[PDB]
């Protein structure tokens, strides 16, 4: 019922700061609770690698 | 061929070529069928603004845009680099198939080392510049970008050592 997405990104490209979700469905029946974002605690690589 | 027997009877047009002090009576009257223009009366310190109008007939079209000589400073021909007026190159081609232009400038792929700007491609040249870094990839190897760093291999084995 938590769906995790993975994100999928190259470190090749440089990291981008995360600032909305959209969710998009056709069928009238999905209902949803609430979305979230999985962050780093430890390290911010934006501020860093201005 | 060098001499049709069709353009024997167009009248070819002349140029007047006016100057900002006036000349002299029996200069400013003549009237050239070449391109070339010499005078003798000129000031070592006055500068001088040139420009030369086109006739066909008794019409007179619009004149040139005017250009500023001094008879004691250079010009794009002098040989000497002057970068006060923005000169990149100065040599003696006055053609534009070289690496440096008539106008001052040099072209593209190019660069000029010298005071009388003699000019090399350095595309194809094996010796990596401060400048040739980030645009020729082919020469001073691969960029690495400003965020990152690259780490080549060391201690490196292969499999069908001979």
């Amino acid at each position: 019922n938590p769906l995790i997405i993975p994100v999928v990104h190259d470190l090749s490209q440089p990291f981008y700061h995360s600032q909305a979700v959209r969710v998009s469905f056709s069928s009238p029946l999905v209902a949803i609770s609430g979305v979230a974002l999985r962050s780093f605690d430890n390290f911010d690589p934006v501020t860093l690698s201005s | 061929t060098a001499d049709t027997p069709l353009c024997l009877q167009c009248k070819p047009l002349k140029y007047k070529v006016v100057r900002d002090p006036p000349l002299q009576m029996d200069v400013a009257s003549i009237l050239h069928l070449n391109r070339k223009f010499v005078d003798m009366d000129l000031n070592l310190g006055s500068v001088y603004q040139y420009w030369v109008i086109t006739i066909s007939g008794t019409e007179e079209s619009e004149p040139s845009p005017a250009v500023t000589y001094i008879h004691g400073s250079g010009y794009c021909g002098d040989g000497i680099i002057q970068k006060d007026q923005g000169e990149q190159c100065d040599d003696m081609n006055k053609i534009n198939g070289d690496g440096c232009s008539l106008f001052c400038r040099q072209e593209v792929s190019f660069n000029c080392i010298d005071e009388p700007s003699r000019c090399y491609f350095h595309d194809g040249d094996g010796v990596c510049e401060e400048f040739e870094q980030k645009t020729s990839i082919k020469d001073c190897g691969v960029y690495t970008p400003q965020g990152f760093l690259d780490q080549w291999a060391s201690n490196a084995s292969v499999s069908h050592q001979d």
